[PDB]
RNA sequence: AAACAUCUCAGUAUCGGGAGGAACAGAAAACGCAAUGUGAUGUCGUUAGUAACCGCGAGUGAACGCGAUACAGCCCAAACC
RNA sequence: ACUCGUACGGUCACUGAAUCCUGCCCAGUGCAGGUAUCUGAACACCUCGUACAAGAGGACGAAGGACCUGUCAACGGCGGG
RNA sequence: GCUUUACUGCAGGCUGUCGCUGAGGACUCUCACUCCGGGAGGAGGACACCGAUAGCCGGGCA
């Protein structure tokens, strides 16, 4: 039969659809009041946190964490420059908001390192993501089957170099033939041209 | 070319600060419960740094001894209230709402509680024209009629100091000592007396803007100079 | 100059001489949708645009004869080299 | 009043010093930053790719 | 580009963050010598200055495949408990 | 920042103590106001086109412009016959 | 380096549109959101702010 998981999952392809859509209205008038990085003991999705690799256990931890919607925020040339170099407003980022967010998270965790992390809506001047990050020095971790691989030293920092999920994607590197030409096996051996 | 004055003010850089180190106090009206029973005795008279004009020092029956932006005709020893049912006299403070009609009223209040926003100036004063159970009519010092929240508070009177505008400076030296005492950059150099690269009258071999001086309200900071969105100019007509 | 709205003249098509019917080319509307005007908006965007940045350019004091010759049996109509006219009036 | 000799004389003020952090006569006393290795200004030690030729 | 704006120099210089002894990639929602065919991923030789781009100017410029090197394939989420 | 400031304020400009004065010009340019009608983009909407899409046309029309008015201690002008 | 009704662009301002954004060619309401208030509460309100985009102005800047 469907799992109770299956529902939380389908009230979440329709976020302005039905009781979930109250729950929003009513959830961001306190998350507009909360800090960029606030931990919380349980995952808002919760289908969508074990399908990613979520685990009621110790070193699991998720934070839910906040980033202003838009383009870039860039300064404008006090240099010359050819009309080409000196665009402003329309020119926007290479990653998007979700690994900004991804990034803060585990600035504000240093010791745990970033699993994965999902969506939760936004308003019109923002955005929520909830992230995954796990203590790889915690022994009920070292001893997980399913997450002991994340302890690894080359896994330090992972976040901070495209390592995770929204990572690899936001990299062009989703497909393994056609487009992919100049994505794998990383964007910088390939001269930057992805 | 380079950023015009106008420009460098804004990073608010010392040159162009207000010397806040030195200014006395906010003479922002007092928070009352309700009741009005609130009282106090005026202790002093004081110079106002940030105001050429007087300001006096009320101690008040709960303890509190703060500064308040006194009316014209305030001495020491006087008692003051402050309160919906404090007395229509000078010096006191109260909604306008229980402020009768045709009464000069000064520091009046934009949004209730604010503390005073409105004829705060030497010797003016705004005039309470129209009650209401949903409006006060004020006639500010400029002549506009503003309606205000009957429940936005006012001392009744006008502002001590009048008349100061009346005599002239006669000397540099005298302005000099007055800019001191605010956030402002003085002397003035004329824009038409500066090189073109300083500013947009600057440049030329006589002395002129060469341009027309009225500007667009839409021009960017570093061009809106002169006369800004202008409805007219001059004093023919 | 005069012209002839019809005369008695070669059709490339019928192979032999036949009456045709002058008429002035008239332009034919764009679709948006030639490789040119694909090229426009992907080339174009912030600051000039190099080739998509220039505006038309002038005039030749006098144009060339613009016009179709249609054979009035086969109904066809063919081309010919245009001659510098100042104005071109049909008679008939 | 030339901006040569005559104002060399007026200089008396300390500011870069002996620093802390790497021994260099760089640490600006009134700054309280090293302009040589940073410190007072970074954990990390100062570095520039443009120290150096670019492909050495 | 014998000017110059798209283009070029170049994702170069330089800057911010981060890992390792190597990194990164990686077991197909691939390829498409179209097939009764190949079978994770780097890399090397070649394919090739070819296809493609481009004031269609100057210039920019792959891939599949093939020959090599080395080879290795697995774990969750859910269903049922 | 101005600003512990609030029109007797402070921002932006021109002239340059006192004294006697400061004429005519609003066509152009600038600023500002108004505007029946005209013109005026995108999204949505309607027609055609496409089993869809590209695209073509239509209707509506903001600021802006046309047009009208105010304004020279606003740019400036005050000739020839 | 400087100028401008040189060429081409870029900030910026004005303006429409879409999202934020809710209920019953003009309107009421309250629940988001904004502001005032020490607080209770008051003012405003689906606008404004902010994201996106379109038109106009645009030597302020390249
Ligand atoms: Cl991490
Ligand atoms: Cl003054
Ligand atoms: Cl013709
Ligand atoms: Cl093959
Ligand atoms: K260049
Ligand atoms: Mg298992
Ligand atoms: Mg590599
Ligand atoms: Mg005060
Ligand atoms: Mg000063
Ligand atoms: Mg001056
Ligand atoms: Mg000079
Ligand atoms: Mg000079
Ligand atoms: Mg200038
Ligand atoms: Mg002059
Ligand atoms: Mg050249
Ligand atoms: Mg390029
Ligand atoms: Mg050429
Ligand atoms: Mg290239
Ligand atoms: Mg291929
Ligand atoms: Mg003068
Ligand atoms: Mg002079
Ligand atoms: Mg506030
Ligand atoms: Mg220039
Ligand atoms: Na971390
Ligand atoms: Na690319
Ligand atoms: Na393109
Ligand atoms: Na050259
Ligand atoms: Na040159
Ligand atoms: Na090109
Ligand atoms: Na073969
Ligand atoms: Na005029
Ligand atoms: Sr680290
Ligand atoms: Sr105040
Ligand atoms: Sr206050
Ligand atoms: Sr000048
Ligand atoms: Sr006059
Ligand atoms: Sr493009
Ligand atoms: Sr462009
Ligand atoms: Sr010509
Ligand atoms: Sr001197
Ligand atoms: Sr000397
Ligand atoms: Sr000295
Ligand atoms: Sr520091
Ligand atoms: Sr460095
Ligand atoms: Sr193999
Ligand atoms: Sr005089
Ligand atoms: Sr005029």
């Amino acid at each position: 039969a469907r799992s109770a998981y299956s529902y939380i999952r389908d009230a979440w392809e329709n976020p302005g659809d039905g009781q979930l859509a109250e729950l929003q209205w009513q959830r961001q008038q306190e998350w507009r009041n909360e800090g960029a990085v606030e931990r919380i003991e349980r995952p808002t999705r919760l289908d969508k946190a074990r399908s990613q690799g979520y685990k009621a256990k110790q070193g699991v931890i998720v934070a839910r964490v906040s980033v202003r919607k838009g383009s870039a925020r860039k300064r404008r040339h006090k240099a010359g420059r050819r009309s080409k170099r000196q665009g402003v407003t329309r020119i926007t980022r290479r990653k998007d908001i979700q690994r900004v967010a991804e990034e803060r998270a585990s600035r504000t965790f240093p010791n745990l390192r970033v699993l994965n992390s999902y969506s939760v809506g936004q308003d019109g001047r923002q955005k929520w993501h909830e992230v995954i990050l796990i203590d790889p020095n915690h022994p009920a971790i070292q001893n997980d089957d399913d997450l002991s691989w994340i302890c690894a030293d080359d896994q330090a920092d992972r976040v901070f170099r495209g390592l995770t999920g929204a990572g690899r994607r936001n990299r062009g590197l989703s497909g393994k033939g056609k487009g992919s030409e100049k994505t794998r096996p990383s964007l910088r051996s390939n001269g930057g041209k992805a | 070319g380079r950023r015009i004055q106008g420009q460098r003010r804004g990073r608010g850089t010392s040159t162009f600060r207000a010397p806040s180190h030195r200014y006395k106090a906010d003479l922002e009206h007092r928070k009352v419960e309700d009741g009005d029973v609130i009282a106090g005795t005026v202790v002093d008279i004081e110079h106002d740094p940030a105001r050429s004009a007087p300001v006096a020092a009320v101690e008040f029956e709960d303890g509190d001894r703060r500064l308040i932006l006194a009316p014209e005709g305030v001495g020491v020893g006087d008692e003051l209230q402050v309160g919906v049912s404090a007395e229509i006299a000078p010096g006191n403070t109260l909604p306008l709402a229980e402020i009768p009609e045709g009464v000069p009223v000064c520091n009046v209040e934009s949004s209730p509680g604010d503390g005073g926003k409105f004829a705060r100036a030497s010797g003016v004063n705004a005039q309470l024209l129209t009650h209401d159970r949903n409006v006060a009519v004020v006639k500010l010092p400029s002549g506009e009629m503003k309606r205000l929240d009957p429940q936005c508070r006012a001392t009744i009177g006008v502002v001590a100091g009048g008349g100061r505008t009346d005599k002239p400076f006669v000397k540099a030296g005298n302005k000099h000592h007055k800019m001191k005492a605010r956030g402002t950059k003085w002397p003035n150099v004329r824009g038409v007396a500066m090189n073109a690269v300083d500013h947009p009258f600057g440049g030329g071999g006589r002395q002129h803007p060469g341009k027309p001086k009225s500007i667009s309200r839409n021009a960017p900071p570093g061009r809106k100079v002169g006369d800004i969105a202008s409805k007219r100019t001059g004093r023919g007509g | 100059m005069q012209m002839p709205r019809r005369f008695n003249t070669y059709c490339p098509h019928c192979n032999e001489h036949q009456e045709h019917e002058v008429e002035k080319v008239r332009s034919g509307r764009q679709t948006g949708m030639k490789w040119i005007d694909r090229q426009r908006e992907r080339n174009s965007g912030i600051g000039n645009d190099g080739k998509f940045s220039k505006v038309p350019g002038g005039d030749k004091p006098t144009k060339k004869t613009d016009l179709k010759y249609r054979c009035g049996e086969c109904g066809k109509a063919h081309l010919r080299e245009g001659w510098r006219a100042g104005r071109l009036e049909f008679q008939e | 009043t030339g901006a040569g000799t005559p104002s060399q004389g007026k200089k008396n003020t300390t500011t870069h010093t002996k620093c802390r952090r790497c021994g260099e006569k760089s640490y600006h006393t009134k700054k309280k930053v090293c302009s040589s290795c940073g410190f007072g200004k970074s954990a990390k030690r100062r570095d520039y790719e443009w120290q150096s030729k670019a492909g050495e």
